[PDB]
DNA sequence: ATCAATATCCACCTGCAGATTCTACCAAAAGTGTATTTGGAAACTGCTCCATCAAAAGGCATGTTCAGCGGAATTCCGCTGAACATGCCTTTTGATGGAGCAGTTTCCAAATACACTTTTGGTAGAATCTGCAGGTGGATATTGAT
DNA sequence: ATCAATATCCACCTGCAGATTCTACCAAAAGTGTATTTGGAAACTGCTCCATCAAAAGGCATGTTCAGCGGAATTCCGCTGAACATGCCTTTTGATGGAGCAGTTTCCAAATACACTTTTGGTAGAATCTGCAGGTGGATATTGAT
């Protein structure tokens, strides 16, 4: 087999309170609860988990191991949020 | 002395269910007809479901692995779970006779 | 002589009407002898686990014959077909008993 | 002497700095990591083209801005211009996605 | 008089919102009601209309409320499908 | 002299409503409403009995659901008591008005 | 030659959109992300109507889709003023096409 | 022996011939009528048009000359029936409509 | 805490709408063998593009200080809904013609699959073009202290 | 209401990535003509079950009284926004091995449409049977006044 692919963990605290900040913005938020950005990451990891099991249930399907843009558009759609600009 | 059309329906077959789930176990007409309502619904579901993974990966046939896949897709955990269990053990039994 | 489609998978659920609706529903070009099998024994395993629960209801209810209001409270009472039936109306089905707590009399 | 603006002249600045701009908010590579850790847990020895990556990104700013939107709508309902983990639970919940 | 829409009463709309799980309301609530009631008709109806028209029938069954209660997300049991 | 306060026979309204699952406007003033409506789409039409009551028991199930969110905006806020506003911020939310 | 490779050709709206665009907009371009949202338009509305229309045909027990289903399907999918134009243009393109042959 | 294209015999831009194959091979029914494609090319190119007009129209007041999906975003979601066609519709790279809630401002 | 008015329960009862049981009917369907056809797995493998190490660097995250002012606890009073009894008019219920929803048969306009023939939408390539992103800076607002 | 520290507007300017321009070629697709097949409009019409009307049923419209809820006014603690220093890790420009997605062709397990034949599954008129909705009685928990 080939080598060390690092461990990944944690990575839900790379969506920093800047970034939760900025979507609030465009989101028209004005002030901001210091616990909205932990409740922010659980939503988040919530909706990713949702749209990426679907996802890869495709991959699978089409006996591949490589997500498509075109799973990903695919398992969006299912879950009723339909994403234009990426193909289908 | 018409005839009026035969409406099919899965009534006698959800009865047969009832009977090994619950022996001494009635249901009303309306309960009856909403459990057709059910049965007609997740039949459309999983077919579409499965019908569009066909379409998906350019496939003119849906076969058991279509209609496993959408089991997965539509249904919820622990239920997907036993569904598809059911579902593998009926096609062997099928396959494994004549 | 001949059998049943549905007698040799061990199913009640009709095996040849699945099959028919199938192609008859336009889902794809052809169907595999599988497909109707697997699909019967699906919707046959869905039925049980609501009867199954529906009958309970009943039981709780000092009653032999299941009724709508039954359905309901064996679906919304249950997580995963709650969430199945999530957009699903149940005819003369009712609500749960809820309260929110903020609306009760005063200790 | 110094000047200052005062709290929440900055915030309706950047309010109409990002409802102007497209540009996605969250950095790049971070979430990534987060898709590949989370797929990752799903199912090992995974691939993703870049753009299966893109579309995630773009589909989850979308879903975070909107819900942002009628989480202020809560907060701005109990008469709070502050938004609170409970606007964005009471937004959830009216929408389905939790009861 | 009392023409149609009036017709659903306060003491209705009021059961409707005990079974809700409502406790106090506004006595503004009642038309507020009636207008949304009208509005989720409007929706529901016409589209049930569209499928009676294409069927060339000039009877609205059962069925045409359904398949117009399921494609607007609002899935009924218990009459048809 | 008897007589109960405030919102205990309300309490009591709940839970009695909460048990039964009987429709809760009355048939005739719903069918007139229901004739009048379709009237402006097309002209001259009936309707099978059946049809009312599919649309009265989704728009009755509809209301209910509707009161449960517009009760949680009101709680939210910190009152006990629905206001316009309320079934406003539900629907926005919903996604009917937006 | 060689042991070359037929990349599958992967068909899009993008030369019918350009065609509209310029009679709509002469002096107006469109970028490569743009045009992919409107392939995704086309393919999204086209998969809409066809579906509306298709359980539309298996209510009422028809093995066949018509303009007929196609126009009550563009009814039922459409906002108000949308269907109107729509409608006209269906209509007048059926009309038109069934005068010429 | 002149073959006009089905299109131009329409008087339309959009492809009636690929319309009335994607038809077929979508397994919509069994059968397609032959002024189904046409119908159907006909509204799809309406709805385009609709759409470039406004999008056209929102790249000019941002004084530019080529559209970008910002455009597209502006144009369908201050349209009210684009808006509902699309409301579970999501623009990549589309941004959303400045808008401030009264109560946020200041003075 | 102590009555006093009501509502709530529970065991029991039985009328009856609606569920169960019996019978005869028969068209709609599904099982299987035979012949004909083909979708798509299997095997070889071109070649796109995904994972990745590489390196410089400034955009942007982090962590802290400071205090403006928003959230929330408290008091409080005007007023608006809840509870309740009164008298009536609308809804419910059961009976009844007959309007259409359909069951039945007729039969042609129209939907194909195949063989040809051909125009074109796609695409691999490189080669000139161009809208505008983004850096610059000077003129016009917007803020916030006084 | 004058002032200064700053952000904002903006038309001019230009390197460059993304868009446009073509020569080239081409296999995948679509168009008219049989020849074969049939879905479903069309005409006729029996039989539901829908609109309607009158009598029996029973929910609701209505005015009064006041409990208590909603929100205005006030207070202040401490959280969150603004500003800033420091430096890290994301971003960008590139290149490379090669995983694995995908184009191409060989080929057989499996799928499909009759044609023939069987036993169900659905419908219907008739009689019979029952689970349970209400109805009653008496006991007792609940609510509210004192
Ligand atoms: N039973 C069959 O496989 C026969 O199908 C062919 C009939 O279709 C018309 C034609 N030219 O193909
Ligand atoms: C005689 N026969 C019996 C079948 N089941 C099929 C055939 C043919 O021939
Ligand atoms: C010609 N044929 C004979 C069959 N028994 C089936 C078929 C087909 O074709
Ligand atoms: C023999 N044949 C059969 C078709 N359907 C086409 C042709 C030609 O020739
Ligand atoms: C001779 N022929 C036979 C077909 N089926 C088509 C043609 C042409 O010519
Ligand atoms: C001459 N011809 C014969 C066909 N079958 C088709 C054509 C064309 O041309
Ligand atoms: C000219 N032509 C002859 C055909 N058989 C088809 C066509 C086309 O064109
Ligand atoms: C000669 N011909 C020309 C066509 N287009 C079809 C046929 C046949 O034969
Ligand atoms: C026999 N035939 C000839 C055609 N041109 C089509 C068919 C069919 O069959
Ligand atoms: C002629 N034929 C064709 C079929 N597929 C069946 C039969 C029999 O005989
Ligand atoms: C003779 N035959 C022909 C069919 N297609 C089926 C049978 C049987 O027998
Ligand atoms: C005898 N036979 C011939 C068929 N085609 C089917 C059957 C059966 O039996
Ligand atoms: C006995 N049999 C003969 C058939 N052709 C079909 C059947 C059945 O049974
Ligand atoms: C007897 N049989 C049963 C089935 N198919 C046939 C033939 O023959
Ligand atoms: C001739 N034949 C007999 C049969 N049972 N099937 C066919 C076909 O052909
Ligand atoms: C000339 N033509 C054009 C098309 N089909 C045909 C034949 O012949
Ligand atoms: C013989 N034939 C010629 C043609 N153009 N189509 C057919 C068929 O047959
Ligand atoms: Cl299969
Ligand atoms: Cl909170
Ligand atoms: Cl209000
Ligand atoms: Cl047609
Ligand atoms: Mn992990
Ligand atoms: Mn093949
Ligand atoms: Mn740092
Ligand atoms: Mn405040
Ligand atoms: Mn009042
Ligand atoms: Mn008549
Ligand atoms: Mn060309
Ligand atoms: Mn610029
Ligand atoms: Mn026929
Ligand atoms: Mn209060
Ligand atoms: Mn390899
Ligand atoms: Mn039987
Ligand atoms: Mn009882
Ligand atoms: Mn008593």
């Amino acid at each position: 087999a080939k080598r060390h692919r690092k461990v990944l963990r944690d990575n839900i605290q790379g969506i920093t309170k800047p970034a939760i900040r900025r979507l609030a913005r465009r989101g028209g938020v004005k002030r901001i609860s210091g616990l909205i950005y932990e409740e922010t990451r659980g939503v988040l990891k919530v909706f990713l988990e949702n749209v990426i099991r679907d996802a890869v249930t495709y991959t699978e399907h089409a006996k591949r191991k490589t997500v498509t843009a075109m799973d990903v558009v695919y398992a969006l759609k299912r879950q009723g949020r339909t994403l234009y600009g990426f193909g289908g | 002395k018409r005839r009026k059309t035969r409406k099919e329906s899965y009534a006698i077959y959800v009865y047969k269910v009832l009977k090994q789930v619950h022996p001494d176990t009635g249901i009303s007409s309306k309960a009856m007809s909403i459990m057709n309502s059910f049965v007609n619904d997740v039949f459309e579901r999983i077919a579409g479901e499965a019908s569009r993974l066909a379409h998906y990966n350019k496939r003119s046939t849906i076969t058991s692995r279509e209609i496993q896949t959408a089991v997965r897709l539509l249904l919820p955990g622990e239920l997907a779970k036993h569904a598809v269990s059911e579902g593998t053990k009926a096609v062997t039994k099928y396959t494994s006779a004549k | 002589k001949a059998k049943t489609r549905s007698s040799r998978a061990g199913l009640q659920f009709p095996v040849g009407r699945v099959h028919r609706l199938l192609r008859k529903g336009n889902y794809a070009e052809r169907v595999g002898a599988g497909a109707p099998v697997y699909l019967a024994a699906v919707l046959e395993y869905l039925t049980a686990e609501i009867l199954e629960l529906a009958g309970n209801a009943a039981r709780d209810n000092k009653k032999t014959r299941i009724i709508p209001r039954h359905l309901q409270l064996a679906v919304r009472n249950d997580e995963e077909l709650n969430k199945l039936l999530g957009r699903v109306t149940i005819a003369q089905g009712g609500v749960l008993p809820n309260i929110q707590s903020v609306l009760l009399p005063k200790k | 002497k110094p000047h200052r603006y005062r709290p929440g002249t900055v915030a309706l600045r950047e309010i109409r700095r990002y409802q102007k701009s497209t540009e996605l908010l969250i950095r790049k590579l971070p979430f990534q990591r987060l898709v590949r850790e989370i797929a990752q847990d799903f199912k090992t020895d995974l691939r993703f083209q870049s753009s299966a990556v893109m579309a995630l990104q773009e589909a989850s700013e979308a879903y975070l801005v909107a819900l942002f939107e009628d989480t202020n709508l809560c907060a701005i309902h109990a008469k709070r211009v502050t938004i609170m983990p409970k606007d964005i639970q009471l937004a959830r919940r009216i929408r389905g996605e939790r009861a």
